């Protein structure tokens, strides 16, 4: 109803027995009111960094929205930016098209927005000048 | 009409059949557009069950022809014309009296006549009759329909091994026809029979009725408003959290009282009830800022009440020690699907509802946490 | 550039790659390495890419072998075949497209 903590309870319940029960993932993640937003921090991101097709959309959509309200996870973009050199080698290779694929799976658009807190504290002249060509390449006019 | 059947059943050679179809088009051209609805007209009824059940508008009376293969000849000729009329009057005419009353003597015969060709024109991709099915149950009786629906299903998929595929493909072409057998797959899901149970193929149709029927069921709900407990069928396809419950608590309520076919295929179940309640959030989630209304909030219309009193039912004998867990994922399902309801903004009270309906409900952690 | 050293060489990263076999990276250039070297024209320098390409190997490499069955030398044939059956000791689960490639070999 309102209890705010007993849905966080639930939330983790929930989240203890994701491996089986996956209904209760979904009735938890998207149960809306109480401590929905604070339960919409390993909930929704299990879908997001899970590897089906639920990281075309939900990363692209609801890690957006997490990102607005606390931007501190930068980790998947700088993955996605390293993995971008090292992605251009072992195409006929099943394991690094696999992992080039996992890295690029988030929109690209959402992917340089999510970057550019990166980039912005980019100390290093490597990962600034990395930055400032991808920065480019995404918009000339930038 | 006695006359125009009795006149119309000669040539049972692939001519009784059209000159019956040619006869009730010519009664319901103005019908067609007036209120082409899943309604059997008693001009018709007569023509249809002498050219289809061999048995004219009186019950005890000669058959046409010989019956059988003329009979099959004829069934197969009315569905062509049917199906190619391009009118739901001929095949609402001809179909609809198979759950809708239509207070005739010969009326068994005429509804076993009508459901037998039911069953042909959605093989056949009728399309109007599949979609006139849709509102079959949104004014007759619910609970023939469902029997009828039911019985179609499994004929196409128990009786016939390997036609359920063909049924899942017209489902997807027929979405009407897939979101009115929620109601049927939910009145057979009862948990009281080895048929009960969905087998892999009932599985696969429920795969694609959540792919698929999702968006007739929302075009059903932008249609007209979401009614609590509408007259005696609104054909809704929201029959999620029974359908949850009974799947959730088959290896409980199975063995409580065939009850093997539940027992093994528990892993199957909750599988089942996952995916249904996926698509049931999913659909939620799609209705919630649209206009689906208040007052009723979550798709129960008393369902979720029968559904905890039967698991309630089980969970006192032999439930506590063998399938507790059964029990416990039930509630907690129904709970679930209540909780992702009011979720959508359907349902607006947090614990106004739930005190008034999940204060009756049985005991268990999770439904209890969920609820408050 | 010569043919017998560039093949001694390469059984010279053979047995470096046999004394590292819980090294991956090191096996990935290894056989990168003798697919670049698989097209010279020394028979014994395409024989010993394909023992490496057995020994060493991902568990598309059947498919780089398998284009080898229709080598000119017969002993870069044997090779090649060898390749193959070496990849299946080692645990890997052959194509039956395989099947047809060998029978037109007896």
């Amino acid at each position: 109803m309102s209890a705010q903590g007993d849905c966080e309870f639930l939330v983790q319940r929930a989240r203890e027995l994701v491996p089986q029960d996956l209904w209760a993932a979904k009735a938890w993640l998207i149960t809306a009111r109480s401590l929905y937003p604070a339960d919409f921090n390993i909930q929704y991101e299990m879908y997001t960094i899970e590897r089906n097709a639920e990281r075309t959309a939900t990363a692209g959509r609801l890690l957006y929205d997490m990102f607005v309200n606390f931007p501190d996870q930068p980790v998947v973009w700088r993955e996605i930016s390293i993995i971008t050199s090292a992605l251009r080698n072992d195409s006929q290779d099943k394991q690094t098209q696999f992992l080039r694929s996992l890295f690029e799976t988030l929109p690209g658009r959402v992917q340089c927005e999510m970057l550019l807190k990166v980039t912005e504290q980019c100390f290093n002249t490597l990962e600034r000048s990395e930055m400032l060509l991808l920065l480019l390449r995404r918009f000339p006019e930038t | 009409m006695s006359d125009i059947r009795h006149s119309l059943l000669r040539r049972d050679a692939l001519s009784a059949a059209k000159e019956v179809l040619y006869h009730l088009d010519i009664y319901f051209s103005s019908q067609l557009q007036s209120a082409p609805l899943p309604i059997v007209d008693k001009g018709p009824v007569e023509l249809l069950e002498e050219f289809v059940f061999q048995v004219p508008k009186e019950r005890s009376a000669q058959p046409k022809r010989l019956n059988s293969l003329q009979e099959l000849q004829l069934l197969e000729i009315m569905c062509n014309y049917f199906q190619e009329q391009t009118k739901d009057s001929v095949r609402q005419i001809i179909f609809s009296s198979l759950f809708s009353p239509q207070g005739n003597k010969a009326d068994d015969s005429r509804m076993s006549l009508l459901g037998k060709l039911v069953s042909m024109a959605v093989a056949v991709c009728r399309i109007p009759v599949l979609e006139c099915a849709a509102s079959w149950l949104q004014r007759t009786p619910v609970v023939y329909c469902v029997r009828l629906a039911k019985a179609l299903v499994d004929d196409y998929c128990c009786l016939v091994p390997g036609s359920i595929q063909t049924l899942k493909q017209i489902f997807s072409a027929s979405p009407r026809f897939c979101c009115q057998f929620i109601t049927s797959v939910t009145a057979l899901y009862d948990l009281s029979s080895d048929d009960l149970i969905p087998p892999m193929d009932l599985l696969e149709m429920i795969v694609t009725w959540i792919f698929e029927d999702p968006r007739l069921i929302l075009i059903t709900f932008l249609n007209t408003p979401i009614a609590a407990n509408l007259p005696i069928g609104f054909l809704e396809l929201t029959p999620l959290v029974g359908l949850i419950r009974w799947c959730v608590k088959a290896p409980l309520a199975y063995k409580r009282k065939g009850v093997g076919m539940d027992r093994d295929s528990h892993l199957l179940y909750s599988k089942l009830h996952l995916s249904v309640l996926q698509v049931l959030m999913t659909l939620q989630l799609h209705l919630t800022e649209k206009n689906l209304y208040g007052r009723l909030g979550l798709i129960l219309f008393d369902h979720m009440v029968p559904l905890v009193e039967e698991i309630n039912r089980l969970a006192d004998e032999l439930n506590p020690l063998n399938a507790s867990q059964e029990i416990e994922l039930s509630l907690d399902r129904l709970a679930q699907a209540l909780q992702v309801a009011m979720a959508s903004g359907a349902l607006l009270c947090t614990r106004d509802d739930l005190r008034t309906l999940c204060s009756r409900l049985p005991h268990n952690n999770l439904l209890q946490l969920v609820i408050s | 550039k010569s043919h017998q050293v560039l093949a001694q060489l390469l059984d010279t990263l053979l047995a470096i790659g046999t004394k590292l076999p819980e090294n991956q990276a090191i096996q990935m250039r290894l056989v990168d390495v003798a697919c670049k070297h698989l097209t010279d024209t020394s028979h014994g320098v395409r024989n010993k890419c394909l023992q490496l390409l057995g020994n060493l190997g991902s568990l598309d490499v059947q498919k780089i072998i398998g284009d080898y069955f229709s080598d000119q030398d017969p002993r870069v044939r044997t090779a090649a075949i060898k390749a193959m059956l070496q990849l299946h000791e080692r645990g890997l689960k052959l194509h039956q497209t395989i099947y047809n490639q060998a029978c037109k070999l007896l």
